[PDB]
């Protein structure tokens, strides 16, 4: 349905907003900041 | 601007519409018809399902690169519209050359269809839908990549929604498909009908059924990478999205997502419009996020197996990262 796709888009936008504002905190959460980095 | 002559039936008369339909068929296969006449005949065919085709075209024509002179046709003499001159003579040359041109062939696989007199409403509808369905199907194999047939037409037949008697020859359909490829206007107007049908508001049930089927196929196909990316790359909310390398792809897909919101229904049908926007939402514009999303999808969803294959933009390092992130979140 078109409704479900509109909700996908608005949730997609809120997710990107959250990431862009907390990108460093989430990188502590994730363990690294570059994909070229060893993960652990 | 570039004027376009569009002949339109003035009545619900089955016989008038059937001869008018045949004439339009003939213009498109005609050697001495200007591309402007052929464009008009496409409008005539594409709108023939509606109660009032001239009114359909006027209300929905949103296109600056063309001026439509819609011409009401109250009756046919010798297979050509009656006009209310040399202009009459021209429309004869269009039939004669269309006819003489080909090896006695008609636009129809069963030539009997070409000589047929229709006076019953349900036979007109059936013939008109069957012809229109085959034109819309051209639109369907255009949006796909040629990386795939007839399952389309065959489905409609077993479903009895289409009448195999009114099947068009390959030579005719190639004429039509050429016209679609070369003419932004016809596609643009078809896009209007796809939007109009989705809305919708007409009682031509069987027509808008088949147009919806196409319309929905065009949407699903062209936005499939976009929404898979959002659904499997964004919605899953994996912390790997905060890696520096994803940030430009995040900008891109944010711009695309805002686009989708302000354009509306027109957005999925961009794949049928001007060349430079056909690939607006294509995943090749955000390929690392796309590859990441692919890696998640094929890991967690049993319907997404197709995405294991590189169609050109797959970035193995980001695909693997998707698999790993999906395996890590149970
Ligand atoms: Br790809
Ligand atoms: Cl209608
Ligand atoms: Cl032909
Ligand atoms: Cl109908
Ligand atoms: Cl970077
Ligand atoms: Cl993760």
């Amino acid at each position: 349905g078109a409704m479900d796709k509109l909700e996908l888009v608005n949730d997609g936008l809120n997710i990107i907003d959250f990431i862009q504002k907390n990108q460093k905190e989430i990188q502590k959460t994730y363990g690294r900041s570059s994909i070229q980095q060893p993960s652990i | 601007t570039t004027k376009i002559r569009i002949f339109v039936p003035a009545t619900n008369s089955p016989e008038l519409r059937w001869e008018l339909t045949l004439f339009a068929l003939d213009v498109i296969r005609s050697p001495s018809a200007a591309e402007s006449m052929k464009v008009g005949a496409a409008f005539t065919l594409i709108s023939m399902y509606s109660e009032r085709p001239g009114a359909l075209i006027r209300s929905l024509l949103n296109d600056p690169d063309i001026e439509a002179v819609i011409i009401d046709v109250g009756s046919m003499v010798n297979g050509i519209p009656v006009m209310e001159q040399e202009e009459m003579e021209g429309l004869m040359r269009i039939l004669k050359t269309a006819r003489d041109s080909s090896k006695g062939k008609t636009p129809f696989v069963d030539s009997r269809a070409y000589g047929l007199r229709i006076t019953d409403m349900s036979t007109l509808v059936s013939a008109v839908i069957t012809i229109e369905a085959q034109i819309w199907i051209l639109i369907a194999k255009a949006v796909t990549a040629p990386d795939t047939e007839t399952r389309r037409w065959a489905k409609y037949v077993q479903q009895k929604r289409v009448n195999p008697f009114f099947a068009l020859t390959q030579q005719w359909l190639t004429e039509m498909r050429n016209l679609l490829s070369q003419s932004l206007s016809v596609r643009k107007f078809m896009v209007e009908i796809l939007i109009e049908v989705k809305k919708g508001g007409s009682a031509k049930g069987r027509a808008v059924e088949i147009i919806s089927d196409i319309g929905n196929y065009v949407e699903e196909t062209g936005m499939a990478g976009f929404f898979a990316t959002i659904r499997f790359g964004l919605e899953t909310r994996y912390p790997a999205l905060a890696l520096n390398e994803f940030q430009s792809d995040l900008n891109t897909i944010k711009s695309l997502m805002l686009l989708y919101r302000e354009i509306g229904p027109r957005a999925p049908y961009m794949v049928l419009l001007e060349e430079s926007i056909q690939t607006k939402f294509a995943p090749g514009g955000y390929p690392l996020l796309w590859s990441f999303a692919m890696g998640v999808a094929t890991t967690i969803d049993r319907s997404m197996g197709a995405l294991n294959i590189n169609r050109g933009y797959l970035e193995p390092m980001y695909f693997r990262l998707g698999q790993k992130s999906a395996r890590h979140h149970a």
